[PDB]
DNA sequence: TACAAAATTCCATGACA
DNA sequence: ATTGTCATGGAATTTTGTA
DNA sequence: TACAAAATTCCATGACA
DNA sequence: ATTGTCATGGAATTTTGTA
């Protein structure tokens, strides 16, 4: 219908006059700068697009270029984009081209024992029949306990933490979501002691960074001690623990041990500045050192970042994606924006999931 | 001369033989001279070997400048001597039979015994599991003098489990 | 010797007068802003450093801070740095903090068949008993051949390339150093045809980027075709090949097929602009299109890059580093700097190795 | 009307039965109408099935607008018809017995036969392996008219193996 | 009231699989 | 409901010892 | 001879294990 | 002797249709 009057020379919103709209083979044609193109009827158009796109599932420009060979009509890209937004396959397969916003730098825990971060390293080469190391970093001081285990398992973790929590009980233990800690046995152990468990977002180690960064120090120091020799880490663990707790951070200008104790034990090169002050005068200088520690601010956002908006179509990264399968889940919607980097989504389907944005892409179109 | 500080002296002693708990028989007692902080370690025998295993554990956290003890066969041993010489710890022994230690330490070293007995009656088989709860309890008891907990003197903060 | 006259108040190059240098316990001491420090004799000093450093194998500042507790002397950091340069263990274990210089963007091959890049994808899920795909990208056009194989093996590769090289023989075949191509059987096949073999630097896929980037397109298109269905890639390969060769690059504004043939086959949405020109007029417009293609320039260097200098101590990344072992080889020296990103080193020991700088760190100190 | 171009017509034919080589018996012959470019495919039988397998191979590279052939049982089959209809290829048949094709194509379609025989005498068992070398040879022969190789007409460049 | 060189602080880079 | 971190060694900056 | 909106070009982001 | 690449979709820029 809307193509009869055009041949008759009448104006139709969107079709520039000055180009002559003739007829050949019973198809409406137009003579354009780029060439002679067929204008298909409105009803035919969505079909045409889908076909162009389906040749290789190409994005906006690549699809348009195909279509432009044979056809013209007004606002072509509009119909293309519309179609791409509805292609299940591309939505779940294509990568992001938008990076997540700047990371946050959570405030340092205020007092020691406010927060422990924990994690397992390994499997390592069998040393004395032990394969894994439980690592416990105090959040405030960076002080670290090491425990060797036979498996990254709740029972092992409890055994070690029972020893540890003789010195003191923490307010909060932060861990990743590995079977060891997500177990109901662990929750129960913690609830017995009034220790709050808190979990990183799934598949996101940045959140456990205070521990994970310490695993690297451990693994690097052990390695160095083992050059030449057979990998016999078991007997070294204590030495590494002591070594590390007593190492200066060039930025803080203190060792974990210092920040925990306000005075050095009887180790090599023990600092002697406070030797003249009563323990009391020592303990309050320490009180003050701890508050005035360096603290990083968040970096600037990259030119093409994105932030989660409540109610935004969003997709979550597939966990352990099989070979040849899509790298993304179907779309889901943002429910609460907890901070600019953590989000609650209604997923597949429909459970509440607390996820990191690094594991999300904003569904496009 | 210089004021008393944590890690200056560690007073160590053995307690037991106790009823067998998880196949353990003795407790090694380690109280910090200055703070009264206490560490307990379960052992199978009051031997040098057991002491060393236990103290290796403790000395991943902190090394005392001096360990004081009675002239028990386990401490006067030459292995134990070389052990401490390795770590640069000076060994200090009370004369035999007149075994003095700090006034605060005795106060403490006495509490433990009382506490352990109150526990050992009625539950003599299970004392291994309760050691941590016992420790937390001693370390967070108010001193009648100073009126700081050992916990407070060591860490310069309030504890999350107060008594 | 050089410590007697200092107590006697005489000047010694490097020891600032205005600080009093007294004696206690038979150790020379000085009263400094920071505190009272022991000055050890020259002969004792290297020992002292080594000991500080050996506690945890700490770098410059972290080692210095330890030493500064007890001791002072002039130019402390100088002796520290000297020691760190000689610590075998740290040299081979520590990471880099210097990134390699900007990548190069090699000139696009001039004519088709000047250069093929080849590579194997997989293993994939068994489809018709086939597990691997041989991918052949023509360098100039981007035109791509796909061949399914049972193993990423010379024999397979030869079989497929015998079929391919019926159309035309390339000047140069570029590949990675995987067993398939580094085999003497392959060299011999190539020498039979006057095809020059050329190899990427070991453990560096950027060099095969023209292929590797195409593997991604293949894997992504196959994936999309397989949503819902069982992974039956065998029958799809041809369709993907055709699909891909006929897809526009939004930057070039051409399909591989176009750049190879200068005219579209009988596919969907085939371009018809040249329909009026003789084949000759077509073939020379093509000649000209090919020369005038877009070509990227190299990006700017990051503030902290490094370039290889002939004769520079340099270390090569360990291949398949075992658990707990050093991530770096012992030091080796640069022999020729081939371009600012490829280097010839004398290694372990001593063979000539042509390596990429991404797989090198400049030995520090 | 519009000048002759590659992919406008593909002239296909069968050659054989030949002596068995690697258990193959026929060659499918595919010459491009415009350029004289030739593809050879070894088959086990002059059947629709074999044709389709071969042409599936060729049509990952390029799809002709028209395939021309004689009325051989394999091409006049209804499967083959649906095959071409799928790909939007138009089928074109010579009348039976008077099988015309382009003058240039005959010139070419004749060379191959000559070339294959020169090869088949003395080496009748090994012809499968030499097909690529044969192909490269036909595609890089100078046309006596135009004086461009088929290779040159298809790719608009000189070949790396010239004859 | 000003210099060269040492001491210190800055900070991108990379690794916790 | 939760959140990246920090040793390392050149380079950039600030301080020091002396005038 | 200057406008809004469409068409095009720019280009950071990420993935080839 | 060897060397990164390029589809993708918002955003930035340029062109278009009309006055
Ligand atoms: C990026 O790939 C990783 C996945 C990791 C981990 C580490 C890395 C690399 C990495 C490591 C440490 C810190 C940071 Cl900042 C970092 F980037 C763990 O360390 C870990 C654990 O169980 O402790 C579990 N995962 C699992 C997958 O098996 C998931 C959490 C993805
Ligand atoms: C980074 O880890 C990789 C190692 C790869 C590959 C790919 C990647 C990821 C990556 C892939 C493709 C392109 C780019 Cl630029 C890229 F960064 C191969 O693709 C490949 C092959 O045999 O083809 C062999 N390797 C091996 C290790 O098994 C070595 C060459 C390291
Ligand atoms: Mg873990
Ligand atoms: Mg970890
Ligand atoms: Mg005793
Ligand atoms: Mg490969
Ligand atoms: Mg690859
Ligand atoms: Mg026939
Ligand atoms: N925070
Ligand atoms: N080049
Ligand atoms: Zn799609
Ligand atoms: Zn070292």
């Amino acid at each position: 219908a809307e193509l009869d009057q055009l041949l008759q020379g009448h104006y139709i919103k969107g079709y520039p006059k000055q180009y002559t709209y003739f007829l050949e083979d019973g198809k409406v044609k137009v003579s354009r700068p780029e060439g002679v193109k067929i204008i298909p009827p409105q009803s035919d158009r969505q079909k045409i697009v889908l076909q162009a796109h389906n040749l290789a599932h190409t994005g906006r420009e690549a699809t348009l270029l195909k279509i432009a060979n044979l056809y013209w009509w007004p606002n072509m890209r509009k119909d293309v984009v519309k179609q791409l937004g509805r292609c299940q396959q591309c939505l779940i397969t294509n990568a992001s081209n938008k990076a997540s916003g700047p990371i946050l730098r959570p405030d340092r825990p205020q007092k020691p024992f406010d927060k422990f971060f924990i994690d397992y390293i390994g499997p390592l080469p069998p040393s004395q029949g032990y394969l894994y190391v439980l690592v416990v970093v105090d959040g405030m001081t960076g002080f670290t306990w090491l425990y060797p285990t036979k498996a990254p398992s709740t029972s092992a973790t409890v055994k070690s933490l029972n020893v540890l929590t003789s010195i003191a009980i923490p307010k909060v233990i932060h861990s990743d979501q590995g079977a060891a800690f997500t177990s109901s046995t662990f929750a129960e152990w913690a609830k017995e002691r009034g220790i709050h468990l808190e979990f990183s977002t799934p598949y996101h180690p940045q959140s456990s960074g205070k521990v994970e960064r310490k695993n690297s120090d451990i693994k690097r120091l052990l390695t160095k001690l083992l050059v030449g020799r057979p990998t016999k880490w078991y007997d070294l663990l204590p030495v590494v623990q002591l070594a590390l707790n007593n190492t200066y951070s060039p930025v803080l200008k203190y060792t974990p041990h210092q920040l925990l104790f306000g005075i050095d034990s009887n180790t090599p090169f023990a600092n002697q500045d406070t030797l003249d002050l009563t323990r009391e005068e020592e303990l309050s200088l320490l009180q003050e050192i701890r508050t005035s520690l360096y603290h990083p601010s968040t970096p600037p956002a990259s030119s093409r970042s994105w932030s989660p908006v409540v109610g935004q179509l969003v997709q979550e990264r597939v966990a352990r994606p099989a070979s040849l399968r899509p790298r993304w889940h179907k779309p889901s919607t943002v429910l609460k924006v907890l901070n600019p980097r953590t989000v609650v989504i209604l997923d597949h389907l429909g459970n509440n999931r607390t996820v990191s944005i690094d594991n999300l892409k904003p569904t496009s179109h | 001369d210089r004021p008393q500080k944590p890690f200056d002296k560690f007073f160590i002693d053995y307690i037991g033989p106790l009823p067998p708990s998880q196949g353990y028989l003795y407790v090694l007692v380690v109280v910090d001279g200055m703070t009264g902080f206490t560490w307990l370690y379960p052992t199978k025998a009051p031997s040098t070997s057991a002491t060393v295993k236990s103290l290796n554990v403790l000395t991943s956290i902190a090394i005392p400048k001096v360990i004081h003890s009675d002239q028990g066969a386990a401490f006067t041993s030459s292995t134990f001597a070389e052990w401490a010489k390795e770590r640069g710890i000076h060994l200090e022994f009370s004369t035999p039979y007149h075994p003095q230690s700090s006034g605060k330490v005795e106060r403490k070293n006495s509490d433990i015994k009382r506490l352990l007995t109150k526990l050992l009656v009625g539950r003599p088989t299970k004392w291994y599991d309760l050691l941590p709860v016992v420790q937390l309890a001693l370390n967070n008891t108010y001193s009648p003098v100073l009126k700081y907990t050992p916990h407070q003197l060591l860490f310069g903060i309030d504890s999350n489990t107060p008594f």
